[PDB]
């Protein structure tokens, strides 16, 4: 009808008609673009700017298309044209990821080349639900005596590693990474072993390369992939990252593969999220944060799940992990992860700076599975151990006093004394469940009562190196039974015998 | 949410064809006023910081120089100063 | 009617309708999309456009796709088909078990009942708890709040309540999980099945056989938007008035958490258009409450028991929803972190909870008496709790210490190991009668029991197991 | 009143005033079937891509192939000047409805 | 073109009515041909007199150490679950000895129970009360309850004063009771809100203060030649852990009378009516 | 490009171009008055405009002032020339004592160094001094904590720190004053000149000839506007990154003050009309933080 005007004047007018699949930017800022066009365009989907950047169609006002930057806003100018990629925001997953670190869209930063494809699981989707799942029934070998024992953390559970800066949560998070060597090497058979993520958000990026050094050092990285979002690096990417961990996941969830995510620091994410929102003009509230952070961490961590013996029977894990300021629990964020996850572990600075290392806290620290998270031989002794820690937590009040009060008393503080002694442990340097069970075991049977405090850590050492020359068959019965009957029972008693006569002490 | 050009009284000027931009860029109507704040239009020549003049011989400096408005402080009370005044660099 | 999406904003969409305009709370249904995602309109904006809010993810949905009006509200399916099964807020069964076969279906929106259609007759419940049955009597046939930050033991005392009073009611009963874990909804659905309160069989041919069945489930958890949220106890009240209402039988509903249905409003409002309140509430923070607890009455015709858990954020109990929900309540029940840490479970405040149940003329004057002599004994000695921190019990008196002997030993003895708690506890539940209770308050006021420890009142119910314990305790 | 309303009564003022009536009538009236017909007036309208000199050229381009009066011409540079031509069909509305 | 307005006289009286005079009782409608309207100017200064007449309370600390009069505005600040409506409703209950031995309505005390944000259980267990004591046939109630929207709840109170005000310029004293006040700021404020006008502290409007004002200032001791009738008035107020340094209690005690302080410490002790007879004056 | 400016609101100038608008952080080179005006792009809002942050005073410009594009971020120089030198955050030079002859100009924007090009191997940092050295010792690559003001003997634990690196390690080092008081400035300079930190020597013909010196100094004032105290520290961060790049060899970084850094860029986000975080801090701050630190 008059076309030819506008194709004589304007030269170029008839490529411009087409505004379902390509777009235009208006604006930019904080993150956050103003495009116009891509009327075909789906919400959350991925969007293709000029010079290689991505984003997220946020919001689909009536002409303009919000949108989220995964990057800094140097890269898109008014102007610039916009392509739609087709699906929804994606990462890929499956074996090609393992000993390899990305960043939140899988794409590789570690310089080994590029990654393999599955069909791309999408990251915000939908958890499963109350009949395809099933309860905790057994255990996941953290290395740690003390979580192992009295804060059990089971396949298939949420459990929060809590505490201030500096009093060793990123340690819990590697050794529990690196106890599971021994494990996956031994089996050969995809349903036992246990692969594991590590998702650093608002994390130094120097403290991500020692970790991946110290992964590759002990040989725990054929298992493991990494899923850095830093701090320099901008605030969708943080947002992001835990998402992209936990689709990572998904994939042995479903295939019944075990796996376990650890989260540092989730506060981290929702101080992101914060920033997006006060970026786009959203009200605030308690702390500045929005409303939509419990869902935000909530998404997130409902996907961790014991799927059931109809669904793969898969499981995941998570470790999230939050850092408080002076402690306090009270706050809204603190308080709003502990109302999502089925447990609890708490870590102190008083205990951190004694040198009490993991400064583990026992009375605060909980686990809602507890006992169907463990085996009946670290049943049989955490039972005893966690009642007398409990009496010595009670009578430790009055501990100056022990000459003026009974010997019931100051036998309880001599006990106490030396578990507590005794669930001391070194950093990168995890302990099977069968010698978990045999320290135990001596400990909660006096023979470390007279011994000194001090000793008995180089005694818990030596009586490791003595049960892994002679009695490995002790070992082995305790790992294939998974139980202490009385003729294993009296060895072990034999060997403790043998080993504090063969040793002198202080005591 | 409407401009100061785009007034009924303007476009009926431009509406009509006239080009009497003639006005300088010395030379501004008042806009609106309250509270010690007054909002010209015109004066496209002004420095930020500068002393502007109003009819009834009262003084004021320009702040918020925006894209259809210059905002101005007065030294004095607004009683003085009503919409319509003319408004002269210093 | 056809419409078309204008605009999607998270949680909103904007529709934009041709002909004619749906009412307000009218669903619709998106067509050019895999599951079947509702639409609920909350506004009109001019232009024959409306404003709605989803019950699903948008993630998918695109400007110019088709929405059909259903013409009425949500409906969601009522009778004895529902007992035995688990239903999501739009009605939809998650249970993997067929369909509802169910006739009749009511909206999930309805007037409350009126002025007139009352019946505040005062009756009292046997829930088994010392520190409930003592100071905050819970009312036949009125609503119960449970009020508490996070990890205090709301979830615990609402799975024993469940225990002690579902199980020995004869009635009906409902559950709807507002914002809680998936985890505890499967293992509740499987308690149940356990006890008998829902009785499953598997026919020959797959199909299923609840009869038998005495309690419905609503669920709507985290994994969800806020629009299946803020609809989801509406669901449950409909579930349960169909009950009370045809069937006029007294029934049990059970709400975990109810604050979280404010907190979706919270994180909508933003995306409606509207001013926020105080603490980014809504300006609605109260009606939208009042409408869904007004529905909650005693009637000429039925009566319905509710209990409710309200989260508390921060642990303040200033906040805007608890505070608004503290006026709709007819006992209280506040759980405090500072109780818990002395190990004391349930950590029930027995100052800040109170009840309208309490007074002679309904409960005797010997409950009332002791009731009151125990407050006012905890009250004495909160009140020493600065001097004794900074300077000590030896600046008290003798009357001080005694007073401080006792109020120890009551607190000790307001704690109740339950049932449910025997797999992180170990030791056996207790049930509890109210007459017990009295004699053992009554004993300890007196001074019948100051000879004994103060950690033999630890976990023990009443007195016998208390002086067994202190015999045990002097070897 | 509204914004389309401000420069509907400022046209009809000065068409009812000066020049005419049913010249502009039947000019907004053309310019509003093109905007319904043609499919593309309606995106060089709205787009962004398109430079304001551009559209003042393909503006006047329309005044010169068309029947036309210059008070409609000023309009459009000022609806183009001010960032309101897609309030140009409701205008024309407003034009029409004051009949 | 009816600016908003009530019913007012006898045929109130015994009656349970909304905001706007529509009975909910469900037993007949409202016989009265007068009305008022809502929103009204208070009297001046010339048509008043001092308060000398007791407002006779019932309890021993408030008539004693806390007196009331006739023509008085005196608030009931407290916690939650402090004994407020209780005292309120010994108030209404101890007049119906008092208006029984007598016929001359200008001794008799008339009441006034308005009854915002509550819920409709309460106010049937209060109507339950006064029935069971014979004390509604001198008295009506005004039920603006919680699933009644906010204009109710923003209305009724100034509802109950001009029913009240019938009484006051009649010669017939009579006393209205506002349960809470804070109540109905909440719902003003949520008017305010989503008719997007602006807020200000803690998201209220700048005219909470009017709004209070406008209502108590009713509450008059009129004149021998205005009659001589009376409007007492003893609001309610729910603080939040006792912070009386809050925006709508510094409002309420700022214009009142009086003060009836009420505290939990004092109410677990044993003092109950918990009255701090210290922070307490009139 | 050549833009005109389209309003002044105190030190947010937004500004218009006809075509090819300038990325974000660019600089903006003002013409048409003394007092060299630089202004760093932030947003960009439609129309063909874009919003800026002005690096000094605004006072004394017009609408319609004309405006060049130099292509580039602020561009900082660097070498051995910038030893013993003044420089403010546009690089000019505030010593009186001539141009900086640099061959080289590094934009104070930067990428921080990615995953495979970063060290596992943590180190000391051998000082010197023995209390560090024994009870909080150093390290390389790391951010060190000073908490204390003056009459404790800062200024010369700092030139210590400075002349003892230089010697034993070979490294050169910078100091950054982000909004420090004027006359504590003069006063760190004539220290600097008196210890032999800084070797000011006169020429014949009237110059000056900064031999072999052991730190370049980058001083944001107070009296300057939010934008250059925001844009100091990474200023003085290209500088040191100049020297760890080509030259490496280990470089160590004073800034004087961390919080005052934060204070800019918490003014600066509220000119430009952004809703404030928790305590009146910026949303931005950890995310700026971290874009500096992670350097
Ligand atoms: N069992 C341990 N024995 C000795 N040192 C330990 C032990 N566990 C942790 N640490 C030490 O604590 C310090 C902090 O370690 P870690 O990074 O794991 O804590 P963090 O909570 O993650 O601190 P940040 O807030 O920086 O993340 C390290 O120096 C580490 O060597
Ligand atoms: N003189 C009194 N003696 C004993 N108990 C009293 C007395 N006055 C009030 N109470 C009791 O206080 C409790 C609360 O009663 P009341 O209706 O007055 O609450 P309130 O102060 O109005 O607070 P709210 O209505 O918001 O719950 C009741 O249990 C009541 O029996
Ligand atoms: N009677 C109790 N006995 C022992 N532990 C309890 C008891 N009640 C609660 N707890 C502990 O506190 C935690 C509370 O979690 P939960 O039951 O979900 O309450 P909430 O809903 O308030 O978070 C539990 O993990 C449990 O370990
Ligand atoms: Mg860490
Ligand atoms: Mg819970
Ligand atoms: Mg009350």
């Amino acid at each position: 009808e008059m076309s030819r005007l506008l194709e004589e004047r304007i030269a170029g007018w008839k490529t411009q008609t087409s505004t379902e699949e390509v777009g235009r930017v208006v604006s930019v800022g904080d993150g956050i673009a103003r495009l116009f066009g891509l009327e075909g365009v789906q919400a959350g989907e991925l969007v293709e700017f000029q010079n290689g950047m991505t984003g997220m169609a946020l919001n689909l006002e009536t002409d303009n298309v919000g949108v989220v930057i995964f990057g800094d806003d140097r890269s898109v100018l008014e102007g610039d044209s916009v392509k739609r990629t087709g699906r929804i925001v994606d990462v890929p997953i499956g074996p090609g990821l393992l000993g390899r670190v990305v960043d939140a869209l899988g794409n590789p930063i570690d310089g080994k080349g590029p990654i393999p494809a599955k069909e791309r699981r999408r990251v915000e989707l939908k958890a499963p639900g109350i009949i395809p799942r099933k309860s905790v029934h057994e255990p996941m070998m953290t290395g740690l005596k003390c979580v192992d024992a009295l804060v059990p953390v089971g396949r298939g559970q949420r459990e929060l590693i809590i505490g201030d800066r500096q009093t060793g949560k990123t340690a819990v998070a590697v050794d529990a990474i690196i106890n599971q060597k021994e494990i996956n090497d031994s089996t050969d058979d995809e349903s036992k072993k246990l692969y594991c993520i590590y998702v650093a958000v608002g994390q130094k990026r120097s403290t991500v390369a020692q970790i991946v050094k110290a992964l590759e050092q002990r040989d725990a990285m054929k298992y493991t992939t990494v899923v850095a979002a830093t701090a320099s690096e901008a605030a969708p990417l943080q947002f992001l990252a835990p998402y992209s961990g936990c689709a990572m996941g998904e994939w042995f969830r479903d295939s019944g593969r075990h796996c376990v995510i650890i989260y540092d620091d989730l506060s981290k994410q929702a101080t992101a999220y914060r920033q997006m929102s006060l970026l786009l003009r959203r009200p605030p509230g308690r702390e500045a944060y929005p409303g939509d952070v419990f869902y935000l961490h909530s998404r997130l961590l409902e996907r961790a799940a014991k799927m059931g013996d109809k669904s793969g029977g898969g499981s995941l894990t998570a470790l999230p992990v939050i850092e408080t300021q002076a402690g306090d629990v009270s706050a809204y964020i603190p308080t709003n992860v502990i109302s999502i996850t089925d447990g609890q572990i708490f870590l102190e600075t008083e205990l951190f700076y004694k040198g009490i290392r993991p400064a583990i806290n026992v009375g605060l620290s909980v686990s809602r599975v507890g006992s169907a998270a463990q085996v009946k031989a670290m049943k049989q002794v955490a039972g005893t151990m966690k009642l007398e820690l409990a009496q010595y937590r009670e009578v430790a009040a009055f501990a100056q006093f022990g000459s003026d009060l009974d010997a019931s008393t100051r036998q309880l503080l001599t006990r106490g004394t030396a578990l507590t002694e005794l669930l001391k442990q070194r950093q990168y340097s995890p302990m099977k469940n069968s010698v978990q069970v045999c320290v135990l075991y001596c400990g909660v049977k006096g023979y470390l009562d007279p011994l000194d405090p001090k000793e008995i850590s180089r005694f818990e050492s030596l009586f490791i190196d003595y049960i892994n020359a002679n009695h490995q068959d002790i070992l082995k019965t305790i790992e294939t039974e998974k139980e202490l009957s009385e003729k294993t029972e009296a060895k072990l008693r034999a060997a403790v015998d043998e080993f504090v006569a063969m040793n002198e002490f202080k005591k | 949410k409407i401009s100061p050009s785009e007034m009924s009284r303007l476009l009926e000027e431009r509406i009509a064809g006239w080009k009497t931009q003639t006005s300088t860029e010395e030379v501004g109507r008042v806009v609106s006023v309250g509270d010690g704040i007054a909002r010209l239009f015109g004066l496209e020549g002004v420095q930020a910081g500068e002393l502007v003049e109003f009819q009834n011989g009262m003084t004021g400096m320009a702040l918020n120089l925006e894209t259809d408005n210059v905002g101005v402080v007065i030294f004095g009370d607004d009683r003085s100063v009503l919409e319509g005044d003319s408004v002269k660099r210093t | 009617n056809h419409g078309r999406i204008t605009q999607v904003i998270g949680a909103v969409v904007d529709v934009h309708f041709d002909e004619q305009l749906p009412p307000i709370l009218n669903s619709l249904e998106v067509q050019g999309h895999t599951n079947r995602l509702v639409l609920e309109v909350a506004q009109h904006l001019g232009e024959n456009t409306v404003r709605t809010i989803a019950m699903d993810a948008t993630e998918g949905l695109v400007r110019g796709q088709k929405v059909v009006d259903t013409g009425a509200p949500i409906q969601v399916p009522v009778g004895v088909e529902t007992l035995g099964r688990i239903m999501n807020v739009i009605g939809e069964p998650v249970d993997e078990c067929g369909p509802v076969p169910a006739k009749k279906t009511y909206s999930i929106h309805r007037a409350a009942p009126l002025f007139a259609d009352q019946s505040t007759e005062p009756g009292l419940l046997q829930t088994g708890i010392k520190v409930v049955d003592l100071l905050a009597p819970y009312a036949k046939g009125g609503k119960i709040g449970l009020f508490g930050g996070a990890g205090v033991g709301k979830t615990v005392l609402i799975m024993e309540l469940i225990n002690n009073v579902a199980n020995k009611h004869g009635g009906f009963s409902v559950f709807a999980g507002v914002g809680e874990r998936t985890r505890e909804g499967n293992d509740l659905y499987h308690e149940m099945m356990t006890t008998g309160v829902i009785k499953r069989k598997k026919l020959e041919d797959g199909k299923f056989d609840f009869t038998g069945s005495k309690a419905a489930l609503v669920y709507g958890q985290m994994n969800e938007p806020p629009g299946a949220r803020a609809r989801v106890a509406l669901t449950a009240l409909s579930v349960a008035e169909y009950f009370r209402d045809e069937q006029g039988q007294d029934v049990l509903l059970f709400i975990d958490n109810i604050y979280r249905f404010t907190q979706a409003g919270s994180e909508v409002s933003a995306l409606l258009g509207r001013i926020p309140s105080a603490v980014g509430y809504q300006p609605t923070l109260a009606t939208d409450l009042g409408q869904l607890q007004e529905r909650i009455t005693t009637t000429k015709k039925g009566s319905i028991t509710s209990v409710q858990a309200v989260y508390v954020p921060a642990d303040d109990l200033t906040d805007p929803a608890p505070a608004t929900t503290f006026a709709h309540l007819d006992a209280t029940t506040v759980l405090s972190r500072q109780i818990a840490e002395l190990g004391i479970y349930p950590a029930v405040d027995p100052l800040d909870s109170t009840s309208r149940m309490l007074a002679p003329e309904i409960v005797g004057q010997e409950h009332y008496d002791t009731a009151r002599a125990t407050q006012k004994l905890l009250q004495d000695y909160k009140s020493l709790q600065d001097i004794i921190a900074i300077l000590g019990m030896d600046e008290l008196s003798e009357e001080d210490k005694l007073v401080v002997s006792r109020a120890r030993k009551i607190q000790r003895f307001l704690s109740q190991p339950f049932t449910v708690a025997e797999v992180f506890t170990g030791k056996p539940g207790r049930f509890v009668e109210l007459p017990e209770t009295i004699k053992s308050a009554q004993t300890i006021l007196r001074g019948e029991c100051d000879d004994l420890p103060e950690m033999a009142f630890y976990m023990c119910g009443g007195l016998e197991e208390v002086r067994s314990k202190a015999v045990k305790m002097a070897q | 009143q509204t914004l389309e309303g401000r420069y509907a009564s400022a046209l009809f003022r000065v068409a009812k005033k000066k020049n005419q009536l049913e010249k502009v009538y039947g000019d907004l009236e053309s310019v509003r079937n093109a905007l319904k017909d043609s499919s593309e007036f309606r995106l060089f309208v709205d787009s962004p891509a398109v430079s304001v000199q551009q559209k003042l050229d393909v503006l006047r381009q329309l005044v010169n192939r068309y029947k036309f009066d210059p008070l409609t011409g000023n309009l459009l540079t000022t609806l183009v000047e001010n960032k309101r031509l897609p309030m140009l069909a409701r205008v024309a509305d407003a034009f029409d409805a004051m009949y």
